[PDB]
């Protein structure tokens, strides 16, 4: 069923006022094709059939419901707290992205759109809007920086495998940046058969609001999971935070319950004291990027500050702007995490419970110790376990020390 | 209360031309070879210069502007630097906006900027990452401190925003893009008298006039910029070769 | 009805399975099973393992009607048993959990099991890090030099992996090795075989622990397609997974049952892994089943693009099931598996194992025979994660 | 009603000693050279030789058979090589039993195979890997072929298995052991059986054998004899010397 609307935004894309967070902080080329696709998702988000469609992708070709596991061996780590993990690691493809894409590539159908295009870092929202677009027959075109296609050599190979074509994009700095502004002009020209899968719970209204819808399904989920398995709400939800995908749609379900804390764990790579990081809530400030007015690293000048992570999908220099409002609001609070206490998460997981997480999502694990220290003995965390950490084995082998040199 | 670049547009009207609207980027290829640059071309018949605040990251900017940007970043370039290009361009008889995307605007303070530009000799702002219904904080400061508000419009924007857009400018409006361009000045002139810039790719002196034709402004930027990283004299000539376009007769 | 004798032999006179083993390791056989027998009746048992499943390794799997292959297989429907979205990406967290379980249940401190590419060695390293068990992976010199990756998944779970250099170097000196340790060390250690051979009781037991993928895909394509399948087909290695599948079906008489293997070139080349088309019976690794040998009994070397179907020999219930007239068993190629390969990833999105794609492939034959409208299970034993260099290389992409 | 081997251990236990029993494999460096070292244990003082098939993938061997046998199996030993080495030590006056996995053996075909050893003067079957609850076709063919059947016994087996692996042995019983193990096995079937009892215990030397010939029946040396022979046909018989006067 069409759930409520009472976190929504305005209909310009505004979270808490006609001049708040979120928005459409883009140029007026792009309109047209932003509104056309505004429209059509309005219409679509309350269609029986199209979440009835949606659902049967999700059980049947994704495995939706992800489990809620109880991480017994963790306990002790956490201040003898409980820890659950939402275990979105086990969905096809190995992160919460598939929600994500399913919804946006069905969408892209239901506009007529023949084609879809999309960028990616490291490769993983690039491996997963191909993945959807070989299942509902879409012709896929996804950009990418000169530097992360000779550096990722195998997902770029994933993406081919699944029909894909990868453009990588050899001009300027040739990164993230570059294959970001090759795919907004590419989306312009082509915008008659053409649609732009946007990777995460950011840019311009409506995307925050969209790509939130689709993961929602995290949250309401584990709250049924929760009350089942521990016999009440939680204590706490916790997840990570790159640019907010994965950490609102298990927030969303929670935001009515009151005595529910919500903390969201950002990367702070070397430290935040080391302008090695990417500490969005932590070390950024109020500004318009990629679309939304939100919080960003930025300079005295308003430049884009670099960030770092050992972490590829949590080294973003921004983050959603529901994001902002809800640390605006008092409900959600945002919190650093090292690349450090990340890793040794990443590892007692490994060891504790046979899990192998994605170096992302390790930093939720590694908070959510951290916060069962201070609720104490018997207190109930619901982690976002985002992915699986397939693709981290050789990161995570080589700061162990298993691979030598 | 007529806009500030309103007597310019009057006067390339009265002389059967159009205005030429030159941009150039603050820091490329360091900060005062750029200002050399930028009071060249007035001295070589630019009747507006855009001032281009450099972005970390533009969405607008080809590849050739691009590059300057990113280079001029590279060399350390600040914002108060366009404040003191606009101050240059302005004691050598000029007329200079500036062109920046929205968030240094944000960083530095809305008003402020507003402020700090009027205080230096500016006559505007293009806000090629602005659009009106975001545009409340500067509607406020364009007013507050009289300095022309030009938004763009595009050959896909509606007919509902094409006219909100037009509206909401003050001084011109910039139609930014074979036939697409006088057709958009052509749905601008039907709803409003404002004048229209006309940006095209724009690199010789016949383009200049096959624009001149139907807009009241010819703007020109990759090709100022491809000309100065030759050199100064090639800049002085290629803008010269403009200003012959312009005019019709 | 399905089982083996107190002995371990499938079909009387026939003698499938057994125990072809030294008296050596028989103290240590009798023990587990003695231990399975009371364990598989025990509601304690089935719970925790059940509980496991649902909430760890993520059952059910979904069955998923694979729309876009229709046309690529004469217009059946060829529906997929979703086993590669299992935690570890295979059916073999199946049989690890159980025997992981059990291994506690009876004392046992510490876990050994043999692996090839690292499929199993990895499941097990899995299974003993959420039991608190020690664990040792026995995998072979040729293998651990070529796998750096595997090898250090296995370390990040707090595994031993031990390089065993013997014999050719490989997956059966490995389980040569794991069968020594697991005599010297029997006092305190559990041996998690693999797959469905060995000497009694594991096939049995990996069988039970498989028996769930069936048991639930039984259900789904029922509740799918409103009746039973025409077929449920499925790749044969040692076994596991196709057991798992074919047995809630066994007693369905309409139900056509394909196990489908490694052809490697071709059969007529020599290079193959192809068991039941090309093998003969024999005793190996203490059962009396289908052998890849020479003349004098030798173990042949065995060549498949897929690593997963390496094995020379096939469980013993496979071999009841064959000469039964159950089961039908049928070579796939290499070209034909990574055919399947490549038109499962354009076509569904879905990076299968090279492994699982011996069934794809196999099931686009069958419903060009079977014809429009037929529905065919199809387990999808595993994903291609591990596959994907491999299948790049095959269609030029590197 | 009296096994083969019987007459072995009476003339050893009548003479105050233990029969020395010496284990080569068929192949190793070569198929002649191996013959020809089989028939130098015979010389040199063994009473019983196991003749060892070469098996791809033996699991209760050590280092030093193992590696002989992989190199006997690349140059190409072949099953009917072993029978041939049966026939030699035979015609030469030794002492023969075959030691082999029982894959080979199926293969062969169970009858045919102690049929073709008996035909070799060939006096039993040592079954390393064959237990008395699969061994139903090898009774029926080792009473037809008149072949005595050495299983295996070892510190784990249990009463009732230890037992059952004695009443189904004939000829002799191989107590396998991997210190006070080894007597403490052979005790165990001594209580139950008068079966002669084989030791195999890493034997290398004079004074080892001498301390299994006080409690063992027979003296089993398989690995020094492989490492001798691999110096040498020279070493072989010396080594075999001293462990023929030890088990005295
Ligand atoms: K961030
Ligand atoms: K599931």
């Amino acid at each position: 069923i069409a759930e409520p609307t009472s976190h929504d935004p305005d209909s310009g894309g505004h979270f808490g006022g006609p001049s708040g967070w979120g928005g459409r902080y883009v140029p007026e080329a792009l309109m047209a094709v932003i509104e056309e696709v505004t429209a059509a998702y309005q219409k679509e988000r309350v269609s029986q059939d199209f979440l009835d469609d949606l659902d049967r992708l999700q059980a049947n070709y994704a495995g939706r419901p992800s489990p809620l596991y109880e991480a017994t061996r963790l306990s002790q780590h956490a201040g003898s707290a409980r820890i659950f993990l939402k275990r979105e690691d086990l969905n096809h493809t190995g992160s919460h992205k598939i929600n994500n894409v399913l919804g946006q590539a069905l969408l892209a159908r239901r506009m007529g759109k023949t084609r879809v295009i999309a960028e990616t870092g490291a490769g993983q929202h690039g491996v997963a809007t191909a993945t959807a677009c070989a299942l509902l027959g879409l012709d896929c075109v996804i950009y990418m920086g000169g530097i992360d296609t000779a550096r990722q050599a195998l997902n770029v190979a994933r993406m081919r495998l699944l029909g894909a074509e990868v453009v990588a994009v050899q001009t300027g700095s040739k990164t993230l940046k570059d294959a970001i502004n090759e795919a907004f002009r590419d989306w312009v020209a082509n915008a008659d058969n053409t649609y732009y899968c946007f990777g995460t719970a950011a840019g311009p209204h409506p995307f925050p609001t969209m790509v939130r819808d689709f993961q929602r399904i995290i949250g309401m989920e584990a709250r049924v999971q929760i009350q089942g398995q521990a016999g009440r709400l939680p204590d706490a939800v916790v997840a990570c935070v790159g640019g907010g995908s994965n950490a609102i749609g298990i927030f969303h379900a929670f935001l009515d319950d009151p005595g529910v804390r919500l903390v969201g764990f950002e990367a702070a790579g070397d430290g935040v004291e080391t302008g090695r990081h990417a500490a969005t809530f932590t070390a950024g400030s109020p500004g318009a990027f990629h679309g939304s007015f939100s919080y960003l690293l930025q300079d005295e000048d308003g430049q884009t500050i670099e960030s770092h992570s050992i972490s590829a999908g949590l080294d973003y220099p921004g983050v959603g702007p529901e994001h902002a409002w809800l640390k605006e609001a008092g409900r959600v609070d945002y919190r650093p995490i090292t690349d450090s206490e990340a890793m040794d998460a990443f590892g007692l997981l490994c060891r504790m419970e046979g899990i192998i997480p994605a170096i992302e999502s390790a930093h939720a694990v590694a908070g959510a110790l951290k916060l069962g220290v201070e609720l104490g003995r018997g207190a109930v965390i619901v982690v976002n376990l985002s992915g699986r950490g397939d693709k981290d084995v050789e990161t995570a082998a080589k700061w162990f020390g298993l691979l030598g040199n | 209360e007529a806009s500030r670049l309103g007597p310019v547009f009057d006067s390339c009207r009265a002389n059967n031309r159009a205005a030429l609207i030159g941009y150039l980027p603050t820091g490329y290829p360091d900060v005062p070879a750029s200002v050399a640059a930028m009071t060249a071309l007035v001295e070589s018949g630019c009747d507006i210069i855009e001032v281009g605040v450099p972005y970390s990251d533009p969405g607008m900017d080809g590849p050739t502007i691009a590059r300057a940007t990113e280079a001029a970043l590279r060399g350390g370039v600040r914002v108060r630097d366009t404040l003191a290009a606009v101050e240059a361009i302005s004691i050598a008889g000029g007329r200079a906006v500036v062109m920046t995307y929205w968030n240094p605007v944000l960083r530095y303070g809305v008003d402020a900027f507003a402020r700090d530009l009027a205080a230096a000799g500016g006559l505007g702002l293009i806000t090629p990452d602005l659009i009106p219904d975001e545009a409340q904080q500067w509607l406020a400061a364009s007013e507050e401190h009289r300095l022309d508000r030009i938004f763009l419009v595009a050959p896909s924007s509606t007919p509902e925003r094409l006219a909100a857009t037009v509206e909401a400018s003050r001084g011109f409006v910039y139609a930014a893009s074979s036939q697409a361009a006088p057709e958009l000045v052509g749905r601008v002139k039907a709803v409003s008298d404002i004048p229209v810039g006309v940006g095209l790719g724009v690199r010789s002196r016949a383009q200049a006039a096959q624009i001149a034709q139907y807009a009241d402004g010819v703007i020109v930027g990759s090709a100022l910029v491809t000309a100065l990283t030759e050199g100064l004299p090639r800049l002085r000539a290629l803008t010269g070769e403009l200003a012959a376009g312009v005019r019709l007769g």
